[PDB]
């Protein structure tokens, strides 16, 4: 047990750190603390774009 | 119905030449302008 979560990193977390982070990362970006999106455009309708942090707030 | 059509037609294709001119500009002044507008305030004019 102790060897075989081990070697997981190589096969089964590069498609957990993909879809966990690379998905949530992407474009300078299940419990929710914390939101970003960078220059978003979407035709008004699901726009969102909205920035949790502080600083550049959105509307 | 005979000297009319002789100067709307020069008025008609110049409707158009700034309707091509337009029709460029259109696709630019939506594209230029960011979409996700971030908040600001001018301070002073």
């Amino acid at each position: 047990l102790k060897q075989t979560e081990n070697d997981l990193k190589d096969i089964e977390a590069r498609i957990k750190e993909k879809a966990g982070v690379k998905e949530s990362d992407t474009g300078l970006a299940h419990p929710l603390q914390v939101a970003r999106c960078t220059k978003i455009i979407k035709g008004e309708d699901a726009k969102y774009v909205i920035n949790l942090k502080q600083i550049a707030k959105f509307v | 119905i005979r000297i009319f059509r002789s100067e709307l037609q020069r008025l008609s294709h110049e409707n158009n030449v700034m309707l091509e001119k337009i029709k460029d500009n259109k696709e630019k002044i939506k594209n230029n302008r960011q979409l996700p507008y971030l908040v600001a305030n001018v301070v002073e004019v």
